[PDB]
């Protein structure tokens, strides 16, 4: 009799139309194969409508009702140009979502509506809109990266499908990273997070990527920062604030859950040292004056006004003294934790042996000891007793002697007791001291 | 020629340009389409390949200064005045050569409408002048269809610059071709652009054909055929009066329509004249005929209000009494017995004069002629037929 | 919900049911044509349509080949349908044959071998699932080396003069992949972190085996049975304006493949047992291996002296050496 | 800066009170003739409480001057009227509106 | 506007212009969408749907000015989450089953008892005397019932008409006859609008034989142009989605 089914029914008239017919549309032609196809594989149909099917209880459904509803209004942002409220409209919707609980209670659901996907679409779109021109709409480009950290932070499957887009993001890695107030808002932060504290992740991440990054570093460290020069800063040759920001990707990519990714870190000291612009002027190697004078001259700078500021608390005034001194520290960290584990030391295998040697060619312990020995400036209290604090991060900081210290003892070995009084004496005694001198209340 | 030298010893290939023009534009021709799939594929390939190379070479720049150099020269006159008679007679179809070659280069090629885009806004900026009006809109047209960044470019200025187009050149539908194109590309919506060609085109109501939904309307008429002449056994006053059974204000969204009074025929044909026979007219909707809705007084489709005690719209149980005196031209109305205080004076008398009634829907009225037919509720005035 | 997800992995997707042939001989008949008004030439039957459609999407410009679902979709249907895959008597043996080339022309009397060829050459050299299930189609289409087919194949290129073919054959050999040692060390320290990856299946080492194999089967049923004429063609194309030298990129592959190989074996030369992984590595590096020796094999069969000459000034007498050194050990 | 022409009367007695919705069928145009609004082509009743700054004002007073059943004709000047800026895309700059308003009911 | 059936300069120039009502209101430009609704409001649009002697061009970009205007924005949003399935876990939700009885006949395609989430119906009423700006969030308020019931008994007689051959299809051409107004029927479709018995009756004229519950040839049969042919795979292709969906509904109730 008749077909009495819709599937029958279809692929009855499907074909029926074929071959009356020489179909000249290619349109109706794939309409009319894909739904005959659809007929054919109804199992398919299952297959790919499973994994986008999730439960719900009935108490959570008037929230995931609201997130449904935002995911519709970003989702349908997708199909109009960006603009100013657009910005707003985006902004809205994304506050809702991470104010949601269901967006917290169930990430399997909210990593199948593939909203985190969405939002870097509408981040490639405007970031292609004006790409040489540093970022249109700025604040909203923000506002998608701290979305997409703070995904990446809510769970380790959300991580490690955000892990899957890092090469688009180190493609665009050099977006905002000069500008403060955007940091930790750039699609490196979105990359950091996702190869974040992962061991998994980590041993996955490539050397390609790895080799991008570095290059990057190395433009940082032979082209100076345009976009500064633009607002008036003084013209150096390199540039420290986007090279810190490179170096920090790089510490997070070869430092993992306390220990060090070996595979990593070898890969990373080697492209680091084929190319030895990125350590910067005071440790290129040829006219270096070292480590510590370069300290000694960033204390200088950051005093001085002419230099720290542009002069026609960051992103209005960047302090350049800072930003150098903030660039060593982060190089020396990175190579600190770039360092192999003592117990592969004490094992005795070369390749271990190998990077332990190249560090400390590179760093020398006499510069560590003297930037351990330069001293902080003590905020004193005036004549009416209101404390007179200088700016923290204008000047020289306590990070600074701590990745020094992260370094000192993990390439070299504090093992010689003498060398130990000694760096006590110079640099470690007195900060105990100043801490000691602060410990009054207000000055607490 | 620009520094005035002398035109016969300054050499201008007037017609081997317009040869080659000619020659690069069949070079550029874009394939038919009946050909074959994988002929038609061929030539597409080998185009996109030739304006390739020719915006490599950086032809596109090469035609803009032959534009412009012409543009310099207001008209064709100016220019045969600048130059030779040929020069003259050439300048219009070398122009519109090159607006074709640009077109022909830019369509299609995806990088070359890219960059196009900082001459998008110079090209705008002759949009207004005739003799390039056409190519412009087109070079425009396939620059909008084929790169985005045409659409970040354009801005404000230029949608008004595009809509006063319309303005001034009457109605083209290229421009609104050219403005569709502007609202989205590769179905990409630009809100900017959206909102600015509605808030400049749309209210003003005076470029777009504007639409409406309006009642039919019908006029009943007596048989009788009233007029005024010299040495004609007339009378020349008469009344008559109608009643309103029943009437819905609003049968249909748009507002009922009732008009009672007078109407004249042009000539002494009986067809009433100034008026078309079917649509939404009435009387008084024409200069021949004079009419009362209640409130205003009708006549050549202008309205003016007409005071009245309890004035008010042709309701149920109204009874409208007509005068007309053809001595002095003069038409009055008096609604339930007491006149309202307007009159047609002065109208036309060379034509026969009629009653008439106008309607739409749910209307339901008596006429009352006198006599047996029927029987005025209201005493005619005196003398009043 | 994971109850949702166990259950379409292990039952949904296990579910099988061949439908390609049923589905394949409905689309191949001509129905009522007389009925119909046509009034001259046949009207082109449903899959002639699909297969016509198939062809000009790849003949069409385009920057990129973009993945195509329904290609892929009907590209393994008409694989199926080909293939449709105790010991046979010799008439069992001749059904069967007669049978597969019967189920191959239902096939390539319809283009079929003009649309895997005009996909690879859209493909660029980019290997993807578009190429994948093409080539796939190409060796359902030439198994058993079918010399009409072989014939088509040879025709179309000669007439079209098509370079992008060999192009993109010679970019997909340098796209396809080789053991990658350190990605196994990497992989064997995750394992013995123990947190087993997302991606349990870990299959980076060898990143497509299954293309490159079809992609070294499809070259070797090409000059299958002694195709003289097409194993000349491959080795310089002579009307084309530029030549690519498949039997040179082929050993090159060759060479690249004993090299991981020789670092594979060498990194497993101190360790006393091969583990589990290891041998699955070796497992598809021999097969692959193999399976480019036979290619190889059929290219230089059939005395094509150019051919000969072609490889015995290449660099295949460095991978002979090597493979010598890796058998000599691991015997 | 509202005038009232009484198309149809009122019952002359009941008014709009402050607090009060007034439900009104409406049929605005331009001077010229044409028209931009309808709640008879809606054939929704447009719904208001009087004194509650939620229409522009020249219709509020129009209304507030009207009785029940009322059908009267309000001519809002454009200071009165979406001012000088106009309701952009459909009243232009300094246009004077005309309403055909009715006071279906009062509550 | 039926005058300009012999006069081909305007009629070209007001087709252009509905297509730029219809684009400056794409892709969800709701506050054009309100603007556009003094210029051509639902009396006209109505009527436009309606009359049989409009002009085929005219007619098409009415059909299109309506949907764009009134439904597009949540057919849509409704179109963009139909792969999804989030299905809450309540008694109407275990009810479902995958056949509607004991016997293993499959039920009518879309009828049934559906609980996955959707997004919500909302429309503003545009009124200009209004001041607020709320109303510019969604799209223009439209008598989707008196839609839904012309749009049926208008494809019924289309059904008809068609397959008598005749002479004179509404707009000229059996393309103007048939496919705006089955874009229309797919855009209601796609809103779910069409309920119970409304989509039984719908079903029936889409084929009587296969949907008859437990003749007059349907449209699947009755010769249609290949445009025509692209909009009924279009509605088939719904159909089988919303067969999937209760698949998925009932696979979620068993679990």
């Amino acid at each position: 009799k008749k077909s009495s089914t819709l599937q029958q029914l279809i692929s009855e008239t499907m074909v029926r139309w074929a071959q009356e017919s020489v179909i000249e549309d290619p349109e109706l032609v794939r309409a009319m194969f894909v739904l005959l196809h659809r007929q054919y594989d109804g199992i398919g149909g299952l297959v790919r409508a499973l994994p986008k099917t999730y439960t719900i209880n009935g108490v959570s459904v008037e929230d995931t009702i609201n997130l449904l509803a935002s995911l519709g209004q970003i989702r349908s942002l997708l199909s109009v140009r960006m603009g100013k409220e657009e910005e707003k409209l985006m902004i809205r919707g994304l506050g809702d979502i991470m104010n949601n609980k269901v967006f917290y209670q169930h990430p399997n659901l909210m990593r199948a509506l593939g909203m985190h996907e969405t939002v870097m679409e509408v981040m490639v779109n405007v970031l292609g809109g004006g790409e040489s021109k540093e970022i249109t709409f700025p604040k909203m480009v923000a506002n998608c990266c701290r979305f997409l950290c703070y995904f990446c932070r809510i769970s380790r499957q959300n991580q490690k499908a955000m892990f899957d887009h890092l090469s688009y993001l180190l493609e665009n890695s050099s977006v905002g990273l000069a500008s403060p107030a955007m940091r930790g808002s750039t699609p490196l932060d979105v990359a950091a997070a996702s190869v974040m504290d992962n061991n998994e992740l980590a041993l996955a991440l490539r050397e390609p990527d790895l080799e991008k990054v570095v290059r990057y570093l190395a433009g940082c460290g032979l082209q100076s920062c345009q976009m500064l020069v633009s607002k008036g800063y003084p013209d150096i040759g390199w540039n420290p604030v986007e090279g810190e920001r490179y170096l920090d990707f790089l510490r997070f990519a070869v430092f993992c859950n306390g220990e060090s990714v070996e595979e990593n870190a070898n890969v990373v000291v080697r492209l680091l040292i084929r190319r030895p612009e990125c350590f910067g002027p005071a440790l290129r190697g040829e006219g270096g004056n070292g480590l510590l004078a370069a300290m000694e001259e960033a204390i200088k700078i950051a005093e001085d006004p002419s230099r720290d500021g542009p002069s026609p608390e960051e992103d209005d005034t960047i302090h350049m003294g800072n930003a150098i001194m903030t660039f060593y520290s982060a190089l020396i960290d990175l190579l600190g934790r770039c360092a192999p584990e003592m117990h592969l030391i004490h094992a005795g295998k070369g390749e271990a042996i190998r990077i332990r040697s190249i560090l400390r060619s590179l760093i020398p312990l006499g510069d560590l000891v003297g930037v351990i020995s330069i001293a902080f400036q003590m905020p004193t209290i005036a004549k009416d007793g209101n404390v007179v604090e200088p700016d923290m991060s204008a000047g020289f900081c306590p990070d600074h002697k701590a990745a020094m210290v992260l370094f000192l003892d993990r390439v070299y070995g504090i093992e010689v007791q003498d060398f130990l009084l000694h760096l006590l004496e110079v640099g470690f005694l007195p900060d105990l001291r100043a801490a000691a001198s602060l410990d009054t209340a207000a000055l607490s | 020629l620009s520094k005035k030298a002398k035109a016969s010893t300054v050499d201008l290939p007037i017609e081997s340009v317009s040869l080659s023009l000619q020659d690069l534009i069949g070079y550029f021709h874009p394939p038919d389409e009946h050909l074959e799939h994988e002929d038609k594929q061929n030539r597409l390939r080998a185009l996109k390949n030739r304006q390739n190379l020719f915006q490599e070479e950086g032809m596109i720049n090469l035609v803009l200064e032959c534009i412009d150099r012409l543009h310099v020269y207001s008209s064709a006159a100016h220019f045969a005045d600048v130059a030779g008679r040929e020069a003259g007679e050439s300048w219009k179809s070398i122009l519109n050569s090159l607006y074709e070659l640009l077109a022909a280069l830019i369509r299609g090629n995806r990088k070359n409408c890219a960059q196009f885009s900082g001459s998008l806004d110079w090209l705008i900026s002759r949009l207004e002048r005739l003799e390039a009006s056409s190519g412009i809109l087109e070079v425009l047209h396939c620059v909008l269809v084929e790169s985005p960044e045409a659409l970040n470019i354009i801005k404000e200025g230029h949608i008004k610059s595009i809509i006063s187009l319309l303005d001034k050149h009457g109605r083209n539908h290229k421009v609104l071709d050219v403005l569709c194109s502007l609202c989205v590309c590769h179905g990409v919506a630009v809100r900017s652009n959206q909102h600015l060609i509605c808030d400049n085109l749309l209210p003003g109501r005076d470029l777009l054909l504007q639409t409406r939904l309006v009642n039919h309307v019908s006029s009943m008429r007596p048989n009788i055929f009233l007029g005024v002449s010299e040495g004609s056994a007339q009378y020349k006053k008469w009344y008559y009066e109608l009643m309103v059974d029943h009437t819905e204000p609003f049968v249909t969204a748009e507002a009922t329509h009732l008009r009672v009074g007078w109407a004249s025929t042009e000539g002494y044909s009986p067809y009433p004249g100034g008026g078309e026979e079917w649509g939404g007219n009435g009387v008084g909707d024409d200069l021949f005929s004079y009419g009362f809705d209640g409130l205003h007084l009708w006549s050549g489709c202008i309205a003016r209000t007409v005071s009245s005690p309890n004035q008010h719209l042709l309701r149920t149980d109204d009874v409208i009494s007509c005068c007309l005196d053809l001595s002095a031209p003069s038409i009055s109305f008096r609604i339930n017995g007491q006149p309202v205080q307007g009159m047609f004076e002065n109208f036309n008398i060379d034509g026969l004069f009629f009653p008439v009634v106008s309607f739409s829907a749910g209307i339901k009225v008596r006429f009352l002629l006198g006599g047996r037919h029927g029987e005025f509720k209201f005493l005619p005035p005196p003398g009043y037929a | 919900n994971l109850f949702l997800q166990g259950y379409e992995k292990s039952w949904i997707e296990t579910e099988e049911h061949y439908f390609e042939d049923k589905l394949i001989e409905d689309l191949a008949k001509p129905g009522a044509e007389p009925p119909e008004e046509d009034e001259g030439t046949k009207r082109v039957d449903p899959l002639h349509q699909l297969i016509l459609l198939f062809s000009r999407t790849a003949l069409t410009e385009k920057c990129k080949l973009e993945e195509d679902f329904l290609y892929m979709a009907y590209a393994d249907i008409m694989a199926k349908s080909c293939h449709d895959e105790e010991v046979k008597s010799f008439e069992e043996k001749e059904m069967e044959k007669q049978k597969l080339l019967y189920q191959q022309a239902r096939l390539h009397d319809r283009g079929a071998a003009e649309m895997v060829l005009q996909t690879i050459s859209a493909s660029k050299g980019e290997t993807g699932p578009m190429v994948a299930a093409t080539l796939k189609l190409g060796i359902a289409i030439l198994n058993g080396g079918n010399s009409t087919v072989q014939q088509k194949m040879l025709d179309y290129l000669k007439e079209k003069k098509d370079v992008g073919f060999f192009q993109s054959l010679a970019g997909l050999m340098q796209s396809c992949s080789v053991l990658d040692l350190n990605a196994f060390e990497r992989q064997n320290k995750a394992e013995g972190l123990g947190m087993v990856t997302e991606e349990g299946s870990g299959e980076k080492v060898l990143q497509d085996d299954e293309f490159t194999c079809d992609l070294f089967r499809f070259l070797q049923l090409l000059c299958e049975g002694h195709n003289s004429d097409f194993q000349n063609y491959l080795r310089t194309q002579t009307g084309n304006n530029t030549t690519v030298n498949i039997i040179i990129s082929t050993v090159d592959y060759l060479l690249r493949v004993q090299e991981s190989i020789s670092d594979f074996y060498w990194y497993y030369s101190g360790k006393d047992v091969i583990d589990e992984q290891g041998q699955r590595n070796f497992s598809k590096a021999i097969q692959v291996a193999k399976q480019v020796f036979n290619t190889l094999t059929e290219y230089i069969q059939g005395p094509c002296t150019g051919n000969q000459q072609s490889l015995a000034h290449s660099r295949l007498w460095d991978a002979v050496v090597g493979f010598l050194h890796v058998f000599a050990h691991m015997q | 800066g509202v005038e009232i022409e009484t198309i149809s009367p009122g019952d002359g007695r009941t008014f709009p009170k402050k607090g009060q919705t007034c439900v009104v069928h409406y049929t605005g145009m331009l001077q010229n003739g044409k028209k931009f609004d309808s709640s008879r082509d809606r054939n929704k009743p447009f719904k208001f409480r009087i004194g509650k700054q939620e229409v522009i004002k020249g219709f509020e007073e129009g209304a507030a001057q009207m009785s029940l059943g009322q059908r009267a004709k309000l001519t809002c000047t454009p200071d009165v009227a979406y001012g000088a800026t106009g309701h952009p895309g459909v009243i232009p700059p300094n246009a004077t509106l005309i309403f055909d308003v009715e006071l279906l009911n009062l509550e | 506007i039926l005058e300009l059936t012999e006069q081909e300069e305007l009629l070209k120039f007001h087709y252009h212009t509905l297509r730029l009502y219809s684009a400056v209101c794409a892709l969800g430009n709701h506050r054009v969408a309100h603007a556009l609704c003094s210029h051509v409001d639902e009396p006209q649009l109505l009527y436009a749907i309606e009359n049989k002697y409009m002009p085929g061009l005219l007619r098409a970009g009415y059909y299109d000015l309506l949907i764009d205007i009134h439904l597009s924005s949540y057919a849509t949003a409704r179109l963009m989450m139909n792969n999804e399935y989030i299905v809450p876990m309540t008694e109407e939700t275990k009810s479902i089953t995958l056949f509607p009885d004991e016997n293993k006949k499959h039920g009518l395609p879309g009828i049934g008892l559906s609980t996955s989430l959707r997004p919500r119906m909302q429309f503003s009423s545009p009124s200009f005397v209004s001041i607020s700006n709320e109303c510019y969030q969604y799209s223009p308020e439209f008598p989707l019932d008196i839609l839904k019931s012309k749009t049926i008994q208008m494809l019924t007689e289309a059904v008809k008409e068609g397959s008598l051959h005749a002479r004179d299809p509404v707009g000229g051409t059996t393309e103007f006859l048939f496919v705006p107004l089955i874009k229309l029927f797919y855009t209601l479709l796609i809103m779910g609008i069409f309920h119970n018995e409304d989509l039984k009756h719908i079903l029936q004229l889409i084929e009587p034989s296969v949907f008859k519950e437990a003749p007059k040839e349907g449209l699947l049969q009755m010769k249609l142009p290949e445009p025509v042919k692209l909009q009924m795979c279009l509605l088939l292709q719904y159909l089988c989605d919303c067969q999937v969906r209760h698949r998925i509904e009932a696979i979620v109730a068993f679990s």
